[PDB]
RNA sequence: UAUGCCAGCUGGUGGAUUGCUCGGCUCAGGCGCUGAUGAAGGACGUGCCAAGCUGCGAUAAGCUGUGGGGAGCCGCACGGAGGCGAAGAACCACAGAUUUCCGAAUGAGAAUCUCUAACAAUUGCUUCGCGCAAUGAGGAACCCCGAGAACUGAAACAUCUCAGUAUCGGGAGGAACAGAAAACGCAACGUGAUGUCGUUAGUAACCGCGAGUGAACGCGAUACAGCCCAAACCGAAGCCCUCACGGGCAAUGUGGUGUCAGGGCUACCUCUCAUCAGCCGACCGUCUUCACGAAGUCUCUUGGAAUAGAGCGUGAUACAGGGUGACAACCCCGUACUGAAGACCAGUACGCUGUGCGGUAGUGCCAGAGUAGCGGGGGUUGGAUAUCCCUCGCGAAUAACGCAGGCAUCGACUGCGAAGGCUAAACACAACCUGAGACCGAUAGUGAACAAGUAGUGUGAACGAACGCUGCAAAGUACCCUCAGAAGGGAGGCGAAAUAGAGCAUGAAAUCAGUUGGCGAUCGAGCGACAGGGCAUACAAGGUCCCUUGACGAAUGA
RNA sequence: UGUAUGGCAAGUCUAACCGGAGUAUCCGGGGAGGCACAGGGAAACCGACAUGGCCGCAGGGCUUGCCCGAGGGCCGCCGU
């Protein structure tokens, strides 16, 4: 098919042809698989102490005194799982792997399922991106890599009707429940992805929503959020070209 | 730290020549533009408007600076006790703007005026 | 919902009466146990057998059935193509760490080839020979006598 | 319960057809592919060879593979092939996909089931 | 209706629950030795008033210097009194001063004190004098060398297994150990120091051939680095202490040469950039710390308070996180960008000085003995005849020789020179620093968020808790009455709220006081389920229900 | 050792590790090696049906009982 050029005005800058990739069939099970693999290979590894509940010489005194057979130390039951102050019975371990593999083949799959439904104006709208558009992924010239200006973006993105998604993205959200106090309070909408060639848009990172990335690297996360496809994204014209062999 | 604990507690377990940043008040409109600065550490010898607590509106000169409580005292903005004796309410300098400087100290001018340094 | 997702509420969690799932007695022992006794049912008999010749002395063929140089000969047009002529330790994978590469006659042979190989079995030959070919014996092939 | 929802999808493609149109054969693919994965067809291209002949399709309820020589001008169909299948069957006949075939054929005739 | 039963209401009791996190838990990166120059640890001191903690040491919460920092300050800890600070304090970094007693504890003794100069004790050097030095003890684990169980498994048990584990003795370092082939043995026209990681592989091997046990060569990686003696031939040409003088060592050999690309000697060719000794000496990177650092505190409404709602506006290489009277990019700290310092890499790399690499021919000059090897007895190992080691006995050759290649002997072949020595880097741990989290969230998570190894128990070894939350601001309740009264109570005052009033957010259940509804002093006990009646009921969140008659009308049926 | 789902398929998967980077995620390398592609025999050693026959489910075909009949079933035959 052909994708649409434009520059720094907005305005149309003529076109090429949009790669093969972007004709992928749509895959949600497959993305699902490699957003869920990425999101649990980061994860850390934790566990209780070996030894929490287990440091006490606490023993049972056996049938006779009218007590059940509880370990006891000072005439306070230590040790064991039913015991306030012992050992946790089947804890959280260290040694657990924490990882999910995933072929290369099934992985590289879902990196040109993601990719193709970036591609698909109703799939877009339907993953929650607020747009005025018909024309998707939104193709721009590589002279976007010289922008320093974050406002500079903002006055692109507003000629390109497509701002209205970074107005979602702006407002923090306070998540209910103890993440809080773990460094973990607030959250936002994801927004725009900007895929550049030679090196992250500094220039768009601090927008609301916005994640940066680069065509030999952009992965299905970026380009499929939490698993959900079809991400409004906007390619430089040598990333749209670079995209093509992944 | 991103870390909320670790955030806290730097600012609460922070040395006394740290704790100037605590009591750190946004200056007026007219000041920033003499100075170049946003805000400033307030001194016992300053002008401030209060602008956010229930004496929102109010002028008046700083009477103290307690850097470990990281508070101020402000004169007039006082509560009532109940013998009748007014007490200072102690004011958090986020709440607080500067109106007119103390510059009785060289030091603190000349911090003030130079382009490479803040106060 | 899973089976163990389930069993709360069940208080022996499938395992019958609760005097059932105790210690290794439940095992028949531990591990192995009574593999000649209680539990001799299905384990392999008892003993010796046979001898093992030092992993020295030992060689590995690497085999190739004729059938599978057969059906790829058009695909290989990187190799001769005579009156088609073909070396076999160039088709075979894991040829290198092998002793000898060595030709079976599983299969037919719906072509004339011309077979390069340190080995033939009877079969291998006569099904080469039948459809017009030829059986090429290397230097390193030259120990049948 | 497939998780694939382009493989519901063929499924429900074939029942429509099975019921819309006069195919038996359609319904009889879709109950196989609703069967669990390692019952379904792994077939060579030295299967294809021995029971099929020409202008009759051939339908595979499952995945065509690449071993053995197919020398007959024959159109295979089925839910995948892999890739040095369809290429060595597009030298001598036609690679077609299940779904083009329920719209060529809704009917399902002239055909033969290889598993 | 008393005693009383059930449910509820008001008030307690209790401290669950919800919310909160100054603590934990785990992962990751960085970094890593201390001590006779007396450590670590402990004791006792030390403040204006000082019990605990922290700090400090008779100069005692401190003294001096440089830098930073800055108008405040006098620790935890908000008191009273008083004091310090522009003579630039506090505070932070680096450096220095002081630094009681016991403690390896070292003059001798001793429950932290005492008695009349002290490296006690063991050593090396030695001016043979404690003159000059060394050792000792500590440290989270990691590391190396020795000693070495049992429960357990085998459904008993002895070999075997648990296991060279637990535990014990000795010792080093920041890492240890290992290490430049008498190797390997995909047997080769092949590999080429050593660790380590992945694999080889639960393969070979062991084993009441039961249960179990269990490598290696090679390969892919990480990191890479190779050398010094003894002897031959030289023979005092040498080394140490001292400013010097001078002394000490050394023919039982200091020093030169040399070290399997064997070397030496003799005769020659050429040449060095090897090696060894020594000088100089980083970039970058990483970790930590620091400087600088954009933009609203505008309108209205609600509120005790605006970070809320509605409206208007701004920055962003900064929309990480925290603070602030409620949800904050723009109020404060920070965050991006740029820059700075220290530490580690590293006294390494590079560069340099000096030295001199190598080759031919001849020469049986040299080349590590209780060894190699054999035997008896044991341990250990996957090591089987073929692991590694200990112990008793025996015991060789001399490169023209010797060892190895998984049974012995002999021959061939291939590999390699033991019985002397050193060696960077890649790897282990987590004390210390910093960072991180689908970890826990105060009966959890450490035993320990609090006085925590605290209070407390035991002669001792050792054992060992519980206790988090007023409020936006102490505004932490003046005055009056009562009372034996700084008690308590009443009234009163503050605040949005005192049912936020001090172990003071919320405030469950068990349960207690008072009280409401129902039952109740002639009557029977799984406490109810389902039906149906009495009596009782503010609203809200349910709105149906009764009777005449009529319509429909299954089975059944006068 | 099964099973369900998914990728690839006579193949399939990388391990340690390396480079990149948005720096534990992630992108690209890495096939060492594993399992599968032939078995039988203690070993030496030898080395197989890309189909020869008959039934016949599903499905297809026809002129509507008659044909073709994957899979499956019964045999042949082949390797040791
Ligand atoms: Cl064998
Ligand atoms: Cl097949
Ligand atoms: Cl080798
Ligand atoms: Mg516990
Ligand atoms: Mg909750
Ligand atoms: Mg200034
Ligand atoms: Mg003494
Ligand atoms: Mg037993
Ligand atoms: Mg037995
Ligand atoms: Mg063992
Ligand atoms: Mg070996
Ligand atoms: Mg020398
Ligand atoms: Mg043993
Ligand atoms: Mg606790
Ligand atoms: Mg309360
Ligand atoms: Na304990
Ligand atoms: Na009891
Ligand atoms: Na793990
Ligand atoms: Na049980
Ligand atoms: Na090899
Ligand atoms: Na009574
Ligand atoms: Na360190
Ligand atoms: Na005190
Ligand atoms: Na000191
Ligand atoms: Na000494
Ligand atoms: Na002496
Ligand atoms: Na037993
Ligand atoms: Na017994
Ligand atoms: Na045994
Ligand atoms: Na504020
Ligand atoms: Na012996
Ligand atoms: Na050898
Ligand atoms: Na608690
Ligand atoms: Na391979
Ligand atoms: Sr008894
Ligand atoms: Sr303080
Ligand atoms: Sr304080
Ligand atoms: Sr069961
Ligand atoms: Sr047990
Ligand atoms: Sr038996
Ligand atoms: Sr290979
Ligand atoms: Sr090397
Ligand atoms: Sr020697
Ligand atoms: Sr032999
Ligand atoms: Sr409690
Ligand atoms: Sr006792
Ligand atoms: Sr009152
Ligand atoms: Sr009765
Ligand atoms: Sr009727
Ligand atoms: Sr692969």
């Amino acid at each position: 098919m052909q994708a649409t050029i434009y520059d720094l005005d907005g305005n149309t800058d003529g076109e090429v042809d949009l790669p093969d990739v972007f004709e992928t069939p749509v895959r949600s099970d497959l993305i699902g698989k490699a957003v869920r693999a990425a999101q649990a290979n980061r994860k850390q590894d934790y566990g209780s102490d070996e030894y929490a509940g287990l440091r006490t010489p606490a023993e049972s005194f056996g049938s006779g005194r009218g007590q059940a057979h509880v370990p006891k130390q000072d005439g306070r039951a230590r040790r064991v799982p039913q015991a306030v102050k012992g050992r946790s019975a089947h804890p959280p371990k260290t040694e657990k792997d924490r990882s999910l593999d995933l072929n290369d083949k099934e992985r590289q799959l879902a990196v040109r399922s993601a990719l193709a439904a970036t591609a698909d104006a109703d799939l877009v709208a339907d993953r929650g991106h607020e747009f005025d558009r018909d024309e998707v992924p939104v193709v721009v010239s590589d002279d976007f890599e010289d922008l320093v200006k974050t406002q500079e973006v903002v006055s692109l993105l507003e000629a390109l009707d497509v701002h209205a998604d970074i107005d979602r993205a702006d407002e923090t959200k306070i998540k209910a429940g103890q993440g809080s106090a773990r460094g973990r309070k607030y959250r936002r909408p994801a927004s725009i992805l900007f895929v550049t060639s030679d090196e992250p848009s500094t220039a768009a990172r601090n927008l609301a929503g916005a994640d940066v990335a680069t065509a030999s690297e952009v992965n299905t996360e970026d380009l499929a959020p939490g698993g959900a496809p079809g991400r409004l994204t906007v390619f430089t014209e040598s990333a749209l070209a670079e995209v093509a062999e992944r | 730290s991103k870390q909320p604990d670790k955030q806290r507690k730097s600012q609460r377990r922070a040395p006394l020549h740290e704790r100037h940043k605590q009591v750190r008040a946004t200056l007026s409109a007219d000041l920033r533009e003499e100075y170049g600065q946003r805000n400033v550490r307030v001194n016992a010898g300053d002008t401030v408007e209060v602008l956010r607590g229930d004496f929102a509106g109010e002028e008046g000169e700083v009477i103290n600076v307690d850097l470990d409580k990281a508070v101020i005292h402000v004169e007039d903005v006082t509560l009532e006790k109940t013998d009748g004796e007014e007490v200072p309410r102690p004011l958090d300098t986020s709440n607080v703007r500067v109106t007119d400087l103390d510059l009785e100290d060289e030091k603190r001018e000349a911090r003030l005026e130079s382009e490479d340094d803040s106060a | 919902t899973s089976k163990k997702k389930r069993q709360r509420g069940s208080r022996t969690h499938g395992g019958g009466s609760h005097k059932n799932r105790r210690g290794a007695g439940h095992r028949g022992g531990r591990g192995d146990a009574g593999r000649d006794k209680h539990e001799f049912h299905n384990h392999e008999p008892l003993g010796k057998s046979g001898f093992k010749r030092p992993q020295k002395v030992q060689e590995e063929a690497a085999t190739i059935d004729v059938r599978e140089i057969d059906e790829n000969v058009t695909l290989l047009a990187a190799d001769d193509v005579a009156e088609f002529r073909v070396d076999v330790r160039d088709v075979v994978e894991e040829a290198d760490d092998a002793d000898y590469v060595k030709v079976l006659g599983a299969g037919q042979v719906r072509h004339e080839l011309t077979l390069i190989a340190d080995d033939f079995s009877e079969g291998a030959r006569e099904k080469v020979e039948g459809a017009g070919g030829s059986v090429e014996l290397t230097d390193l092939g030259e120990e049948r006598q | 319960s497939k998780t694939n929802p382009r493989l519901s999808s063929l499924i429900a493609d074939l029942k429509s057809a099975a019921r819309s149109s006069g195919g038996a054969v359609w319904g009889d693919v879709a109950e196989r592919l609703e069967k669990p994965r390692r019952t379904h067809a792994e077939v060579n291209l030295g299967r294809i060879e021995r029971y099929a002949q020409e202008d009759e399709t051939v339908v595979v309820p499952g995945k065509v593979l690449g071993s053995g020589v197919l020398q007959k001008d024959v159109t295979v169909a089925a839910v995948d092939f892999s890739g040095t299948a369809e290429t060595k069957i597009d030298q001598v006949g036609e690679a077609v996909s299940l779904e083009q075939a329920i719209e060529n054929n809704p009917e399902g005739s002239h055909v033969r089931v290889i598993r």
